[PDB]
């Protein structure tokens, strides 16, 4: 797995900090990607290859990506906004995908 | 338009073998990889593999030998098997398709997902 | 424009609404044939065959709908075989019975000092890698293998260094598709030879730096029977002499040319291939595949002398056949808009023969 | 003549052998019949591999993947017809050969579809190289220079400068272990009609298993 | 034992082995052809035709593969059509264009009392399923259905109970198959009628109650483009007078017979099915399928007469084919016992026509 | 002869029919089991042809009975009468 | 005659008019020809419907499920080319007649693969009896007796006791519009020949949308 | 003209070859990408035919390269240096 912060939180139009992290051979080497997933629903494609965003994606959602740790970030917080989020990698080691612990964003 | 859709037995006897099948409509399946990944209730995500429509196959290395993945494009439909089942087996199985015609980075597309429940 | 099947012969009939703002160019299959009859064709068929710029495979050929009008663009033999052996060069034996010929089992009688010995044993069904064989594999010169795993591929700009070239007078030319060589080992998929295998483009494909899922990579994976894997190979070689002090040496034949014994396949022909190609040699088969204003209206007839499957196989041949299943518009047909699309490269080889 | 399989085909894999090894894996299958001509060359052409043969039993090998089969392979019903590349050098002398064994690690192969096979007997020129019964050169690697010597090296393999297989190409078709032809000798196939023993006194649709020995 | 395929014939023929503790029954397709003279026949052709307890389908047939030898059983024409029609009954309009004709629209302006009225409107493409038409579904009589998800069926045994059936002279007799009628509708393929479709065993399947799986069971699903669905009511009919004082009133078809009028297709033969069966009337065509100690050798030999297949369809058909995936033996063919098998039954119904 | 009896007595058909519902009684008890129509149980063979019509064969008798329903796992299998029936494929 | 879709085939379907009805589901494709001659009888043939026809475009339609494409279905480029059932009874005086909407609700119908069809005109014997331009008797239900009377029940429906599709059988094949053959006159197809504008001087490999209005 | 030059120079081909496989900056991620072989880039484009047998075409240097090894995330793509060249089909 890719150790995930269980919960973050703020209230409406403060930037919030999601970040995941795990070994060279895992996230160091290739790249990360962020899903969001509405409670009762499949998940959803926020930012992907790191930095890059969907099209249906709203400009407040960032990537980025810092040798072994990656980071979502979240601009502008909004209620629609209170969801869960995974990071997802490519592993080397395992040859296949691993799912960062999911985190829960709640507004304030 | 690409649309999945999974179905399969809703219940399990435990140490039956389990079946889905994923029928893609609207879209061929042709040039991309398939995946099915896992959830269990109120948990994270599990990836269980995934299949290249000309019949490449890869797995979660844990998850082998307990798992099958076969591709039929005449029907245009994909299919998971997965063997001796257990009460930890209960979960939604998602149908997802691979992102840009290459393996390795994310998935575009979601199916609904079907749950699944491994009782007697 | 029509089709007309006649025993062994096929006419095939294509007209053609062009415009001129010069050379008519036909040299693609698909400019003669329709889908349907494409597939008439090879599902019944043993080999067909009919009855300078052109060659080099460009654009400006006849478009696949009949309906489509054109643009003129500026200027400046034995059957095919369209078949899939069912036999591999390697297991031409009989499983039954032993050959009378001798192969060398053990050079020591275990581990020590001055364990040499000779001893030989009988070529045989237990041990069918050794036997004596009268015929090998065609040549073989390597391409790189790249995966459609990206992962897994090497994280370096290796597409112009890494590339298998033939150079001619100072300049560099890639080596595309090269000798006709099946485009992967059985069970892997996911890898594709650097320049080893045809590309098409699908409908609607950019010009440049496109992704995987917009064109089509055709395989000959069937001909992997008579024919190296492209990525692999040849074999190895003995690199020197043994001796009590020297141990044997190997090295592996990156590329190998044509030995007294080699039976080979060509590289296999699609709807969207070329046709002929004209002779500038050896085996003169062009390695792409095939045999060595104002406005008005074109056609173009070509009778082809077809080869009948009299095979004797007991069960059921892979055919090709269509699809089946709820979709937003028929393969091979028009869209709403009214654009006609190819999405599956179709080859030649489905009927099977014996090696 | 003797009656092989019970009057049965029988399909046959390494696995039916006790699972073989990679290279030596094959499919096919055993026939009842021994050796109607065959000439239209419409089955499997044996005799080409140099086996022996009392009259031997027919069968044949198809495509495959391991022991399993892949669904290109074909079953035949016969009821239903009416320039140099090295090879390690051995020598006699015991002691002169190194004490390691190098009998299948040294020798030369070509591998196929990811199947290695011995080359045997090879190309007319030695481990494998000659029949047994019961460098080319140098090239210039470089350009010589006032600093750069000019440097040598050797050639290992080089190309040019028993029914034949039906493919898109060969050359020389000639043989390799000697003696080539588009249409050999056609096959000749027989083998015992099977008379069967005393049936059962009311109907049974399974077909007879009982049989006189012949 | 051989096959000739010549031209518009086809020339079959079987030798077989018996032995006899009587008479002869060949009346089975697979004794007279093989499975890739199967599939050679089906694909390619749209109608084939041959040039007392024969007709009840009985065992003791001879063998389907040659090698058999067989026990003798005790003793006490218009082409068939090999296609799956490309329309279907209800959509032969042209989608472009309206009807001259008219239908009543609205009966009422609005809520209310006394809010009789009549309007008219033009049939056309808007609303498509009010256009007269010439031509109707053939008869039905209706099936119950059966599901082969056992949890949808429910808890009680009505395996004789809920048959249809008809009565001769005071016998019951069980309806079987009966008419033809389309198996299911579309995006159902785990319903059949519980006697409408032939059910065939499979290899080494037991003689009494075997599970769903040991049996194949054949689907009608090809004809349902003419004809109703063996589960479903024909229609409905008016079954009063409507009135001010009353509601117009309807009811279900449970059984149809012939109307002027009414186009069906029959049901399809089998690799596995009956050829023949002796006429003892209307529409003679039989319901199964098909046109109206010492030992020794058997050969017969029958002439068969084809229907080239004519179609400009532009797209690829769909075909008969093997699937090209790793098994661990081959489909129709023996296993390592020497057990000869057909895995699934082989309907002849693939190539289309307009209708 | 009768119409239904032109099979022969001594032979099985290689067809197959339902024959079990249920394994017994109880809770879920749903199975499916089929076996080969014979001359045991001549009634369940297939047949090729079927009596001609009848108007209320035997004049004052129904045709047979037809299934009224789907079945499923509320609703139990219904049939009804046919009193009279018109011309099918196979009658005589 | 028109110059129709701008010289291309189109697909057309269900959804292209908004859809949303079972019954009323379709797929298709839209031609640029209106209405060479088919004597074959290969193309689908839509005279018999009764439409209207200024020269009328020719299209098409298939087998479908909802609004897409069952992999049977067919397309065409032409270019390839060188007793009683009961209705309703409906009294034109509008008091009479129920004070209800029993247009669709109360007309007779038959189904065809889940998809209900009016039954129009019907068997020549009315809500949907009659073109419109711009019981059978009683049977014994049971058996009389002491304890039984005779019982007796209506009769709605009752069997027997333009081109002509092809299949394996029909009964009294005449139209039920009225006047049919299995080898009908044919029908006749026509399109304006495609004019194109100029192209541009450069080479380009698209296709060319550019016409000339005719 | 010379064998690589047949081409038609105005016209590009409808094959594709493997233009780039590290689309990101900096990071500079896996990827593959193609483009249409074309009167830009002529040296990549497909050849029905190749030049004939070299044993050291220039006799001073060498006929081509091949790839010698696989690559993967570990291992770069590694090329050799062809000094003799038997005849393949094709060659003139």
């Amino acid at each position: 797995a890719l150790t995930q912060p269980p919960s973050a939180s703020g209230t409406p139009g403060q930037r919030v900090t999601i970040s995941c992290s795990g070994s060279s051979s895992n996230i160091g080497s290739n790249t990360v990607n962020w899903y969001q997933q509405l409670p009762g629903t499949a998940p959803k494609l926020l930012i992907f290859i790191n930095n890059q965003r969907p099209s249906g994606v709203p400009d407040r959602f960032s990537g980025s990506k810092s040798g072994t740790s990656a980071s979502l970030a979240i601009s502008g917080l909004q209620s629609e906004d209170e969801a869960d989020y995974y990071c997802t990698t490519w592993d080397g080691s395992l040859n296949g995908y691993v799912f960062g612990t999911r985190t829960e964003v709640t507004v304030l | 338009q690409v649309q999945l859709q999974e179905s399969g037995p809703g219940l399990v006897k435990p140490s039956e073998t389990l079946s889905l099948t994923c029928t893609v409509s609207g879209d061929s399946i042709r040039s991309y990889y398939w995946s099915w990944i896992r959830q269990p209730p109120g948990k994270g995500l599990e990836w269980i593999g995934h299949i290249y429509y000309s019949g490449s196959t890869n797995y979660k290395p844990s998850l082998k030998s307990r798992a099958t993945i076969l591709v039929d494009t005449s029907k245009n439909q994909f299919s998971l098997k997965l063997r001796s089942v257990t009460a930890a087996d209960t979960a939604v199985y998602y149908c997802a398709r691979e992102m840009t015609g290459v393996a390795g980075r994310g998935w575009d597309h979601w199916g609904q997902g079907t749950l699944v429940t491994v009782s007697s | 424009c029509d089709s007309q099947w006649l025993g062994d012969r096929v006419i095939t009939t294509s007209t053609r609404t062009w415009a001129l703002p010069g050379y008519f160019d036909f040299n693609r299959f698909h400019c003669h044939f329709s889908p349907r009859d494409w597939q008439r064709l090879i599902n019944n068929n043993w080999g067909f065959r009919p009855k300078y710029v052109l060659g080099s495979a460009h654009e400006g050929c006849l478009p696949p709908f009949p309906a489509d009008v054109f643009m003129i663009p500026q200027y400046g033999v034995p059957f095919h075989s369209s078949y899939a052996h069912s036999q591999s060069l390697d297991r031409l034996m009989n499983p039954l019975i032993d050959q009378y010929l001798y192969y060398l089992s053990k050079t020591i009688n275990g581990s020590g000092q001055n364990q040499q010995t000779l001893k030989f044993s009988v070529a045989g069904p237990s041990n069918m890698a050794v036997q004596g064989r009268n015929y090998i594999p065609g040549p073989s010169y390597r391409q790189q293998r790249v995966s459609t795993t990206v992962t897994q591929n090497n994280n370096s700009e290796f597409a112009w260094p890494g590339a298998s070239s033939w150079a001619l007078n100072g300049r560099n030319s890639l080596m595309n598709p090269g000798p006709a060589m099946a485009s992967h080992k059985e069970g892997e998929d996911r890898f594709f030879p650097l320049s080893g295998s045809l590309i098409f483009g699908k409908q609607g494909t950019g010009r440049d730096n496109v992704d995987a899922d917009k064109v089509m990579i055709t395989n000959e994976e069937e001909i992997k029977t008579t024919n190296p894997v492209a990525t692999e190979s040849y074999g190895q070689v003995a690199t020197n002499h043994q001796s009590a002090q020297a141990q044997a040496q190997t090295g592996w034949v990156q590329n190998q040319g044509i030995l007294p014994g080699m039976v080979w396949q060509d590289r296999d022909v699609y709807l969207q291939g070329p046709i002929w190609a004209k002779i500038p040699n050896f085996h003169p088969s062009p390695l792409m595949g095939g045999f060595g204003y104002s406005t008005g209206q074109v056609s173009v007839e070509i009778e082809w002398e077809l080869q009948k499957e009299n095979s004797k196989r007991w069960n059921p041949e892979i055919q090709y056949t269509s699809n089946y299943y709820k979709s937003n518009n028929v393969e091979f047909a028009v869209n709403t808009e009214g654009v006609y699309s190819e999405p599956r490269p179709i080859g030649t080889r489905y009927l099977t023969r014996n090696l």
